[PDB]
RNA sequence: UAAUUGCGAUAACGAACGAGACCUUAACCUACUAAAUAGUGGUGCUAGCAUUUGCUGGUUAUCCACUUCUUAGAGGGACUAUCGGUUUCAAGCCGAUGGAAGUUUGAGGCAAUAACAGGUCUGUGAUGCCCUUAGACGUUCUGGGCCGCACGCGCGCUACACUGACGGAGCCAGCGAGUCUAACCUUGGCCGAGAGGUCUUGGUAAUCUUGUGAAACUCCGUCGUGCUGGGGAUAGAGCAUUGUA
């Protein structure tokens, strides 16, 4: 399940990560990931 | 007498550049023998995202960027310039490898 | 269209209203001109607004304009 | 095409640049039909084919009549495009591009 | 120190890179001769820098190529401009002005390619 | 130990965002501005960039103490 | 100037090759060659059932010339045959090891091929020596 | 190759095992006209009996069709492994056969009688099947 | 005018946010300033073949120079430049030329604004509901499911061949990814028709797999228009792998 908001559903469960992608999404400025192109 | 090869890794050239013309600058300035600052082609890891977020519309793409730059330089010095050298240049953002072997 | 944001127009305006002298025909000199007599934050937007004024210059030396 | 022009000169036919030249000044249709309107039951205005769609046309009719009769028969490519381009180097109604030449030129003359 | 001369060749990402020196007359792309091209058709066209300025250019160059990059084409088309700028840059800094100059005249009064690279970049797929 | 260079360059970039919504969400009431996160050899340094350390810092240290624990304990550090 | 086999076609130099090794008679051929097809990506066995395995051998000892070192996989992805999976699109699939491999002791045995410390099958002298000698001859029928 | 002509000799229309096969085809394709045997078994079939199958089925005589008969019924005596042949392995009996036109259907139905008999999932699915299929 | 974008006329004159624009990217740079984790040339050590110089290699340090190709940047660079049509000859439009690049060279993120019973917080408060609990909304344990097949609908994959299939040889990419307190990407040597097995090995990686020797494609052969050797559905028997199954 996602590690934030209980949710089985989304799973982004690549890179051992594991968020769902509308919470990877919004943390993916904290993690890392920025808006190039 | 320690032969030693760094490798730095960072996304901001800035910090990245600042740290190696230090190390670059601080290594001459008091005699050692080195290979330039060597640097490592740019990667660029990119991520396909849909357009669709609700099943509303037809489905186009979209891409997300990062940019992994990576620099080593080598050279010879003694242990205590080494640890000091290491505990000075410390910076976030730029992550900092040395490695003494040659193998 | 190309055509150029109120910010290189009014540029050009006020720099050929009060430097008409320096400017001639040519981007070039207008260019380092504009590095010289102006602060403009980016490359891109000062060879917008010298550029213009550029054109300017080759529309003021032919007849007078409403500045 | 390499293989073609191997046959146009086997063919008894000296210059074969000058037969495919000649194949497409002859397949190239001078006049032809539009569907403009009318009022529903649309009639067909006779225009007159530009040079340039008169070379297209051309080269379009022949490459398709000679794949249309390659198609299921022992023949080679190159030897029904040789002879395509010969039946329309000078024009014989044995060819597929003088066929519909002649046919878009005569429906554009029944619509004048 | 034989005089040589270093220039590459570009078409859709495959490059050849030519080495022009001082020889007996040798014309050799990847340790293999001119003659026997992968590309039986484009054969001619690797052929045609050799072609289009006379073939005893060749008698005082030894002239190597090199092909990284791309296909069978996007490479011969690498190799022919390869050769081709090889031949007027040893020409350019050994031998006169003038002869390197019709030599580009030569080149560029038929494929306006052999001496500038392909300027059809693969586009962005914009998202 | 040992996760691939991507990998392990970004899941340290979740370790200081996740430390950083923790912080962000437990000192609130003590001006916290920011964190970070130094590696050395024998052990992990947190420093807590917090106007109000008075408050992170409250009776015998109690309350730093009791922030490590859990930083270790839910992190599984030894 | 010299006679090489960097010199001449290739689909000269295994005529050539081929017919040494047809007309020399010592190589070292198992009895599968008769039943065996070359790849699992094949439909049918080779068209030379009585003269393919020096066909092989051939176009493998100048293939082996012509580099450093290669192995028995480097023969597999060099014989490589396309797939069809009926339904199912081609697929590129690795050719038989048996045929490489014996090849290779086949050659080695004969003198013509050596296994390389990089753990490779190289190019003997006796081989560069023999391989441009009969280059020499594909270069004498053309005179 | 080489134009050798033949005032007649060659037949229309052959037959053997007592099947028809047909003499214009190469030897291979006009062997595999019967059940049981294929393009590929054919094939390895035509090179043990060291028959030139270059040459058509026209240029055929008797001397090898016997030698093929014979390479039909002794496929592992002539040094065809079992990975060739159809009914490897057997439960019966415990040998490999290759099994011949007429008697591949006699083996289906001795097959799809005995998953019947045991009452499999195939058995009961294939005999339903059949029946309401075309009932 | 692409535009309530402007010029102009005018009981209207200002001024704000919309639009643009801010932002992030591309293609040229034999000119900078720089390289065994990229490559080229020269030199040695060395192999083969020709020998008349030559040809094709081996040598992750034998040294030297380069970055022409690869790569971190800094700069530059474009300004719709120049010419001509068109327009109140006003902001602009359009054609040609030059240009790395001239449809706004082309993509998308950033606001304020006024509309949302839109998702949940495991936020809280004597808060209104049903009961309060033998209910299984909790657990488990087996084995079946999600495919079951007259058909309707749709996205597709492979095909009806001879610009083709089969059999021989030629042999050319880029985007990636890859193992720790584990078993990931795997060269090579043996066994095997194949699938696969076995004994080793390199790489936590611009260093090893890997030059990913990819396929369409090139060439030399077989077939010859015959549901053919096109097509490979369905079905039989065997042999192995993943997996507790
Ligand atoms: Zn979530």
């Amino acid at each position: 399940q996602c590690r934030v908001c209980s949710s089985h559903t989304g799973l982004i469960r690549k890179y051992g990560l594991n968020i769902c992608r509308q919470c990877f999404r919004e943390k993916a400025n904290d993690i890392g990931f920025n808006k190039f192109r | 007498i320690i032969k030693i090869r760094i490798t730095l890794t960072s996304t901001k050239v800035k910090q990245l550049e600042n740290v190696s013309s230090n190390i670059v600058k601080n290594a001459e300035q008091h005699n050692l023998v080195k290979k330039g600052p060597v640097r490592l082609p740019t990667k660029v890891l990119k991520i396909s995202t849909r357009k669709t977020p609700n099943g509303e519309g037809s489905k186009t793409w979209e891409t997300y960027e990062m940019r992994i730059h990576k620099r080593y330089i080598d050279l010879e010095a003694p242990v205590q310039i080494v640890k000091r050298i290491t505990q000075i240049t410390i910076e976030p953002g730029v992550d900092v490898e040395v490695v003494v072997a040659s193998n | 269209g190309r055509v150029r944001t109120k910010t290189v127009k009014r540029a050009s305006k006020a720099l050929i209203e009060r430097y008409y002298p320096k400017l001639t025909l040519d981007f070039q000199t207008n260019k380092r001109l504009c590095d010289e007599i102006a602060t403009i934050q980016s490359k891109r937007l000062r060879n917008k607004i010298a550029g213009y004024t550029t054109h300017l210059m080759k529309r003021i030396q032919k007849g007078p304009v409403r500045g | 095409i390499k293989h073609t022009l191997d046959i146009i000169n086997v063919l008894t036919d000296q210059n074969p640049i000058q037969v495919v030249v000649d194949a497409i000044t002859n397949t190239g249709p001078r006049e032809d039909t539009t569907r403009v309107g009318g009022g529903g039951a649309a009639r067909r205005q006779a225009v007159d084919v530009s040079p340039l769609r008169r070379v297209n046309q051309a080269i379009a009719l022949l490459t398709i009549g000679a794949r249309e009769a390659a198609f299921r028969n022992i023949k080679t490519i190159a030897e029904t495009l040789a002879e395509e381009l010969i039946n329309a180097a000078k024009g014989s109604s044995t060819s597929y591009a003088i066929k519909k030449k002649d046919e878009l030129e005569r429906v554009a003359k029944s619509n004048r | 120190a034989v005089p040589s001369v270093q220039t590459f060749g570009k078409k859709k990402s495959a490059t050849a890179v030519a080495h022009v020196k001082a020889g007996k007359g040798l014309i050799k792309v990847n340790g293999s001769p001119i003659t026997l091209v992968e590309p039986e058709i484009l054969r001619f066209k690797v052929y045609e820098p050799l072609l289009l300025v006379g073939l005893d250019k060749f008698s005082n160059i030894d002239i190597r190529v090199r092909v990284t990059g791309g296909g069978h084409v996007s490479q011969v088309y690498a190799i022919r401009q390869a050769i081709a700028k090889g031949l007027v840059a040893y020409h350019q800094k050994y031998v006169d002005e003038q002869s390197k100059n019709e030599l580009k005249k030569a080149f560029t009064s038929y494929d306006r390619t052999l001496l500038i690279a392909d300027s059809r970049r693969p586009e962005p797929k914009k998202f | 130990a040992l996760i691939s260079k991507k990998r392990k360059l970004v899941a340290d970039g979740v370790f200081y965002a996740e430390l950083n919504e923790f912080f962000t969400r437990e000192l609130a009431e003590e001006g916290y501005s920011g964190v970070e996160v130094r590696v050395t050899p024998t052990k992990t340094e947190v420093i807590i960039r917090a106007t109000r350390t008075q408050d992170v810092l409250g009776e015998n240290g109690r309350r730093i103490n009791e922030l490590t624990l859990l930083v270790q304990k839910r992190f599984k550090y030894a | 100037p010299g006679v090489s086999v960097r010199d001449v076609a290739a689909q000269d130099f295994i005529n050539a090759y081929a017919s040494f090794l047809q007309r020399q008679g010592k190589l070292e051929v198992p009895g599968y060659v008769d039943i065996v097809k070359t790849s699992s990506g094949n439909e049918m066995p080779p068209q030379d059932a009585e003269g393919w395995f020096y066909k092989r051998a051939a176009s493998v000892a100048r293939h082996i010339y012509m580099r450093k070192q290669v192995g028995v996989g480097k023969l597999n992805k060099l014989y490589g045959g396309a797939k069809s999976r009926g339904v199912r699109p081609y697929k590129h699939i690795d050719a038989s090891g048996s045929i490489n491999r014996k090849v290779l002791q086949a050659l080695e045995k004969i003198g013509i091929v050596e296994i390389s410390p990089k753990g490779g099958r190289r190019i003997s002298e006796n081989g560069q020596r023999d391989l441009d000698r009969i280059a020499a001859q594909t270069l004498e029928e053309d005179e | 190759s080489l134009v050798v002509q033949e005032q007649g000799s060659f037949q229309h229309i052959l037959r053997l095992l007592n099947t028809n096969v047909d003499g214009n085809i190469k030897i291979v394709y006009a062997l595999t006209t019967i059940k049981g045997v294929g393009r590929r078994y054919s094939n390895l079939v035509c090179k043990k009996a060291d028959v030139d199958l270059h040459k058509r089925a026209g240029e055929l005589t008797q001397e090898e069709l016997e030698r093929i008969v014979q390479i039909m019924q002794n496929p592992t005596h002539y040094k065809i492994p079992a990975w060739f042949l159809n009914r490897q392995n057997d439960i019966t009996d415990g040998k490999d056969y290759h099994t011949l036109a007429n008697n591949v259907e006699s083996k289906l139905r001795d097959d799809l009688e005995r998953l019947k008999k045991i009452r499999a999932h195939r058995g009961i699915r294939h005999f339903w099947g059949l029946r309401v299929r075309g009932q």
